[PDB]
């Protein structure tokens, strides 16, 4: 949904 | 601490980077002297640093077209689109830093096996290497982005970012040995540069890749501790620093190449 | 005695010079001043040639046209058809040090030698199939530099030992030698009636010789450097020459000195290969610069440049239909060129 | 296409296929071009390597290494052309005779020439400078002298670095580190750096002078790779 | 010494040669040239269907 | 060159033999190989190709199931196993060599031949016989149903002689083209679709069957023959 740069910039 | 890298910064580096990589991939094409297994990597790389900077860029478009409401899609649609170009930014970085290792290993074989270079070495072998690799790393990307949610695939990202760190610290270590035995060995029929080299290459190679891996490490080790909340938030930061790679990679393995240098004065002529 | 010879060599080397000047009573520059630009000649790439392993040094045409003998440091002939970019042969030299190729004008032999002084003429067009040494003449004290077919049984050849031979192949031995050279001769060139030859050397001279009676007919000496490379325009009265020098020259045989120096200051190296164009009214050049200049032969101006090889572009050859160039490179690769308008 | 342009390119193909072996022997060997005046003794290193033609092609292997040293001969003695071929050898090898002091000036200029020479700006130079045993011979018999032909063999003394064999004398040691310097103060003089020469003393009894060799393009391949790649 | 008699006996064959003027010659390269050129595929390059390399 | 067929002899109907041709004094890998087959009174046929590396192998519908055509370069070797064999195998069969690259004459020559006895573009020559005598200007017709003028410029005819107690040997290769032995007395013309030979002074040695055959495409069919009786 979100959509956000790269992958795992956010934890879990 | 936030350095808030905008997407017109992600877009700027990753126009730029793609430009220099496709005009290096059009350098070592349309000159047949760089169509050599050391080029051939190089030509790799720069494929995989511009694949990675057009796959953020293309991703920086679809994110600026949501945002400004220029692209309406439903949830489903764009999460495959955000799994595809992942896919191929993940991918392309897996290559990238696998053809930074390639090209340690090439050189390594033309110093330490200079003699046999050319048979150890071949445009044959260059082109299996160059496909394992590509093909090897969709695999593990795909599998990667498939269970992004488990922490396997973010330890066996950093795993690998480490094994080539160790890889090409081996490497450029024991050329930097024998560049020392030349060295002296000059010295002594004639009667500093390599570590500026190296330097640069695994400086630029760790200060721009580790981040990202540091990051990974802390998704991994750390996901809510504050300190490690504070390096989360430089994220993009981080892929601006891949991006930084994908920018001075050209630099650092092309044009360092005089015939390169001369062909690319011609493209660009 | 001596000191009589060599005045008397420098009074007629004066005769001649006055001679010379008093046929200079205009210049090409000035006669042709007139006539239209060729303007620019924008040849392209038609093919390139792939197979050669190492440098190049030579390449020559067949009459045919289409059929393209190629030597390089890998110690091959290529004969490539040009048409196809098919290997219609590939022969394994007994030196890899070869330095000429010719094809003779029936493409039933191609000769070539290097720094094994020796030439090699192998005959195509077996019965048992496979390109053999028909004959190894031997006899020259020096590297073979040039040689051309005359006939399937003459051809003449140049030699680093100073001298030129016809040799009779049938028999391997030189019918005649030409010894007026003081330097290595490096270039060659058959008139196209082919009893006039003109061989340049690396004593800034080229020397016209009579095939058949043996001596030198005259001697041109406009040149600096060593004369990399020869080529008669089709007229078979005039010829230019190549050098280390960067300029080539025209020479004409009746008017016995330079017609027209073809120099541009942003050239600093030296010419590698030279032929002209069926009219002659084109000069192709090739350089140390990794270009072949398109020179016109009658202003002498830059018509054109040919860009494409990534190093010494070392042979030129125009065909003798004049449907495209040839061009050997220092890169191993051998490009045919012609516009298509 | 044809049947025949069909069968034709075929052919095309298969003689492909045999210039890329080729290629792989080409690429695997290594091509020397033995320099060095008639007194050199060049002749019997190749012989001692080995166990009107105008070119000699000497094929050695050490350790899997093929090696093809090119004994130019017959030449005249002009070789400012012949040697443009010889660019993008691995090495010129360069015989000196050591004992022949007034053909040692003019083995020293020969040397500058390669040396300075715009197609040799690269390619390295393996002095040999043979004939050790007759130099021996000579300097101990003491009949004439360095001296007699370099006066500057008075203000140079051995370098602190140097290391004679048990048996040899110190003005053994002398005549030959001059020579040695001698040659290495040309290259050291014209060399960006490009290319480097790699004296060794060798005599007829000398085995060892195809793993000298062998040695020596490992180092010069070497060299080269690490200026390539900023690392020398 | 009779290598310089030799060369003292060919320059005295360069000098007798019959000479044409440069003007003549030039004027014989340049009738040359426009009497051959339509002839010169390079000079004046054939039609693309007439070109041996395309089409 | 000296062709050399081995095997042949009688077989039963369903059998199996293999014919074999040794090379002897050519460069014999570097030739494309051909076996062609001629029936008791019948004109030629060809049979196999295998190619230069045996990259290419080519058959006949009337054999691509049954026969397999192989070689062995380094004996100089030529093979033609053939299974299933049938009353209409019945031939002489010919090894021919054949070479191509610009200007090549392929099939130029043939091998002795070996009789097996067992127990398209169609080319027309509308005379099965001429009656000729010493000296005459004869010419021999052949017919194509495609023309075998390719693109390329080339117009693939060839024409052949077999002699009464002989193989068949090329005489033209291209239409126009003499083969390197031939007397110049014969020539050859055609505009693609339509061909003829030409012998401006016949001579006993011309006495034979004259075929043409087209190289344009596989399965590379021969004409009927024009035997010259003198
Ligand atoms: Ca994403």
């Amino acid at each position: 949904y979100s959509l956000e740069h790269x992958r795992w910039g956010k934890p879990v | 601490l936030e350095v808030s890298i905008s997407d017109g910064l992600f877009l700027s580096l990753g126009l730029v980077s793609l430009v220099e990589n496709a005009l290096v991939v059009a350098t070592i094409a349309k000159n047949r002297n760089l169509h050599s297994p050391m080029y051939c990597f190089i030509c790799c790389l720069a494929l995989s640093d511009l694949l990675v900077s057009g796959s953020n860029v293309l991703e920086t478009a679809v994110i600026l077209l949501l945002e400004a409401g220029a692209l309406v899609a439903r949830a489903a649609v764009l999460q495959q689109l955000d799994n595809v170009i992942d896919v191929i930014t993940c991918s392309s970085m897996l290559s990238s830093l696998c053809f930074l290792g390639a090209i340690a290993v090439d050189r390594y074989i033309s110093i330490f096996y200079a003699l046999r270079y050319h048979s150890i070495v071949t445009l044959p072998r260059a082109r299996r290497a160059v496909a394992a690799i590509w093909v090897a790393s969709v695999v593990f990307s795909t599998l990667f982005i498939a269970y992004y949610d488990h922490v396997a695939v973010l330890l066996c990202l950093v795993v690998f970012f480490l094994a080539m760190l160790v890889l090409m610290a081996v490497l450029y270590v024991h050329m930097l040995a024998r560049a020392c035995q030349h060295a002296q060995g000059i010295a002594r029929l004639h009667k500093l540069k390599g570590a500026v080299t190296l330097t640069i290459l695994l400086g630029i190679f760790f200060l721009c890749w580790g981040p990202f891996f540091l990051h990974l490490t802390l998704i991994v080790l750390c996901p809510e501790h504050p300190t490690c909340g504070c390096i989360f938030k430089n994220f993009n930061l981080f892929l601006a620093l891949i991006i930084c790679n994908a920018i001075i990679d050209p630099l650092i393995y092309a044009f360092h190449s005089q015939e390169l240098r001369r062909t690319l004065k011609e493209v660009l002529t | 005695e001596l000191d009589q010879l060599r005045q008397e060599a420098e009074q007629l080397k004066n005769q001649i010079r006055d001679a010379r000047k008093a046929c200079a009573d205009a210049t090409l520059s000035q006669i042709t001043n007139n006539i239209d630009p060729v303007g620019r000649i924008q040849m392209r790439t038609r093919r390139t040639l792939r197979g050669h392993l190492a440098k190049i040094y030579a390449m020559h045409w067949g009459t045919d046209s289409r059929l393209l003998v190629s030597a390089s440091q890998d110690g091959k002939l290529i004969i490539w058809d040009s048409y196809t970019t098919n290997k219609v042969h590939a022969i394994p030299l007994r030196s890899s040090w070869v330095m000429t190729c010719a094809y003779a004008p029936s493409g039933n032999y191609v000769a070539c030698g290097g720094l094994d002084n020796i030439c090699s003429i192998y005959n195509l067009k077996t019965r048992e199939g496979n390109v053999r040494v028909s004959r190894e003449l031997a006899g020259h004290t020096g590297y073979l530099s040039c040689c051309r077919f005359l006939d399937d049984n003459q051809i003449v050849t140049s030699s680093g030992d100073t001298t030129c031979a016809l040799w009779d192949i049938e028999t391997g031995q030189q019918t005649t030698t030409f010894t007026g050279h003081t330097g290595d001769v490096m270039s060659l060139s058959l008139a196209p009636d082919t009893r006039l030859f003109v061989s340049g050397a690396c004593d800034a001279s080229a020397k016209l010789w009579d095939v058949r009676e043996g001596m030198c007919r005259q001697t041109f000496t406009g040149h600096e450097s060593d004369i990399n490379a020869i080529c008669f325009f089709p007229n078979g009265n005039a010829f230019a020459t190549g050098s280390d020098d960067a300029t080539c020259r025209l020479f004409d045989l009746r008017a016995d000195q330079e017609l027209m120096t073809y120099s541009h200051d942003n050239i600093i190296c030296g010419i590698t290969s030279v032929s002209f164009s069926k009219s002659g009214r084109l000069l192709l050049a090739g350089y140390d610069d990794f270009n072949c200049n398109v020179w016109d032969a009658l202003k002498a101006d830059r018509a054109g440049v040919l860009a494409g090889h990534d190093n010494r572009v070392s042979c030129l050859g125009v065909t003798d239909d004049g449907m495209a160039v040839a061009t050997g490179s220092w890169d191993s690769f051998l490009k045919i060129w012609n516009g298509s308008s | 296409l044809s049947a025949e342009d069909k069968a034709a390119v075929e052919r095309s193909k298969m003689i492909e296929k045999q210039l890329q072996k080729d290629k792989q022997v080409y690429r695997a060997t290594h091509r020397l071009l033995l320099l060095g005046a008639d007194n050199s003794g060049k002749s019997t290193i190749v012989k001692q390597m080995r166990i009107t033609s105008g070119i000699f092609e000497t094929k050695f292997q050490v350790d899997k290494v093929n090696f093809h040293m090119f004994d130019v001969g017959a030449q005249r003695d002009e070789r400012r052309k012949w040697i443009q071929c010889f660019n993008d050898v691995t090495a010129i090898i360069f015989v000196v005779d050591s004992s022949d002091y007034n053909r040692l000036q003019e083995a020293l200029n020969d040397f500058k020439s390669i040396w300075n020479n715009r197609w040799l700006r690269t390619i390295s130079v393996i002095l040999f400078l043979n004939k050790q045993d007759l130099l021996a011979e000579k300097v101990l018999a003491g009949k004439s002298k360095i001296e007699d032909y370099f006066p500057e063999f008075a203000r140079y003394t051995t370098p602190e670095d140097a290391t004679p064999e048990p048996g040899e004398d110190p003005r053994v040691t002398r005549a030959k580190y001059f020579i040695r310097d001698e040659f290495l103060r040309i290259s050291t003089a014209s060399g960006d750096g490009r290319h480097y020469c790699y004296p060794h003393f060798t005599c007829s009894v000398d085995t060892e002078n195809a793993r000298r060799i062998f040695n020596d393009c490992r180092d010069i391949i070497q060299r080269m790779h690490l200026r390539q790649y900023e690392l020398l | 010494i009779a290598q310089a008699r030799k060369l003292v006996e060919q320059l005295k064959m360069e000098a007798n040669i019959d000479r044409i003027k440069v003007s003549k010659a030039a004027a014989d390269l340049m009738a040359y040239c426009e009497a051959h050129a339509k002839e010169d595929p390079l000079l004046t390059p054939v039609p693309a269907s007439e070109n041996p390399f395309r089409e | 060159v000296q062709l050399v067929e081995s095997g042949g002899g009688l077989v039963q109907p369903g059998g199996s033999r293999k014919l074999s041709c040794s090379a002897s004094g050519f460069a014999f890998s570097s030739f494309g190989m051909h076996w062609v087959r001629q029936a008791p009174e019948k004109g030629l046929e060809w049979v196999a190709y295998i190619s230069s590396g045996s990259g290419t192998i080519y058959y006949a519908d009337t054999v691509k199931g049954r026969f397999t055509i192989s070689r062995d370069d380094p004996k100089n070797t030529l093979f033609l196993q053939m299974t299933s064999l049938r009353s209409e195998d019945t031939a002489m069969y010919y090894c021919v060599r054949s070479i191509y690259y610009y200007g090549s004459s392929p099939f130029d020559f043939w091998g002795q031949g070996t009789t097996l006895t067992v127990s398209d573009i169609v080319m027309t020559q509308a005379t099965s016989s001429v009656p000729v005598t010493p000296g005459e200007s004869v010419s021999i017709s052949c017919r194509s149903s495609k023309s075998l003028l390719h693109s390329n410029g080339n117009t693939y005819l060839y024409w052949f002689l077999q002699r009464p107690g002989q193989s068949p040997q090329l005489l033209i290769y291209r239409m126009s083209n003499l083969a390197s032995g031939v007397p110049d007395r014969f020539s050859g013309s055609g505009s693609g679709t339509a061909f003829t030979l030409t012998i401006s002074r016949l001579e006993a040695e011309d006495v034979g069957v004259y075929y043409c055959m087209q190289h344009l495409e596989y399965p590379l069919t021969f004409g009927a023959g024009t035997k010259l009786e003198l």
